[PDB]
DNA sequence: CTCTGAATCTCTTCCCGCGCGCCGTAGGAC
DNA sequence: GTCCTATCGATCTTCGGAAGAGATTCAGAG
């Protein structure tokens, strides 16, 4: 059912949609969508489970 | 079983971490642009944020 | 062809903005993408706006915003910041290359121990490039002479 | 192709006094 | 030291409100 609602296609599409909804007014870029996604939940500077 | 107690030795630690994060933010740029030769570690950091 | 682009910058930190861009261009070895960065100043035309000779690549678009004290460029849309103009650059370069104390007027002083006091012009020290303005000291409001730099009109 | 449904958006609102007590422009250039 | 200018013009301002009301969009709906 989520697949039926999904308007995105693949990893590039995923990063574009994530960047657009996360940062309105900021253009997506392949090298920068990673800088956002990794910092979201995988980068120590902005994620740390005690 | 889902709520835990933070005490002085943890909140103070977090505040110190915030201060150190600000200090790192400043001194990373200072070291990137500094000549690294005449600089001494006292020059790199200033106590004021912490 | 490297069109000029206008960037917002921390007022008072504008020179540091230009320098921080100059370092980052070389460090990221994008020297082939930036021609010059202008901060015009008189004895400052643009109070808080930095002109950068640049091309439009996404790497450069993020590079400029990766310089400290830089929000970004000023343009129609954030996806594509716009250059200024053909003649606008020429006019800015043209400028970058290129009052009498009336007797009786009530003035304020600009410096000294008597700085910013309610004085009134009393006479004309004109050909001296000087001044003399009455002020209200110890009841004997004294005939008091000032430098020409001490006017506030 | 819009109309006249819902559905999903932002905004407004939340008792009365009374006392303690602190705490209250900032960084940068000459 | 004084006095200045400017105010995330490279962050992330908090996630432990509820509701109630409109206002604004959409969606089969003919």
């Amino acid at each position: 059912e989520t697949l039926r609602v999904d308007p995105t296609n693949d990893r590039l599409s995923a990063l574009v949609e994530i960047y657009r909804m996360m940062r309105p007014g900021e253009p997506p870029t392949r090298e920068a969508a990673e800088s956002l996604f990794e910092n979201l939940f995988f980068s120590e500077d902005r994620y740390d489970l005690s | 079983g889902n709520r835990r107690i933070r005490s002085v030795g943890e909140m103070a630690e977090n505040q110190f971490r915030v201060g150190l994060v600000r200090v790192e933010r400043a001194v990373k740029e200072r070291l990137s642009l500094g000549d690294l030769d005449t600089l001494m570690p006292q020059d790199m950091i200033n106590a004021k944020p912490i | 062809k490297k069109r000029w682009y206008v960037v917002q910058a921390f007022s008072g930190f504008e020179g540091r903005v230009a320098t921080s861009l100059r370092e980052h261009i070389k460090l990221h070895n994008m020297e082939d993408l930036f021609g010059e960065v202008m901060v015009p100043t008189e004895e400052k035309f643009f109070p808080g706006y930095v002109l950068v000779q640049m091309v439009m690549n996404d790497a450069s678009w993020h590079l400029v915003r990766s310089v400290p004290r830089v929000m970004g460029f000023i343009g129609g849309t954030s996806d594509r910041p716009a250059p200024i103009s053909d003649k606008e650059v020429d006019a800015i370069m043209n400028r970058l290359q290129q009052t009498l104390f009336e007797p009786g007027e009530m003035v304020r002083v600009n410096d000294g121990p008597f700085a910013d006091f309610n004085g009134v012009v009393e006479e004309v020290d004109y050909e001296k490039s000087r001044l003399k303005v009455s002020v209200s000291i110890f009841g004997r409001a004294t005939p008091v002479e000032l430098d020409f730099s001490q006017v506030e009109k």
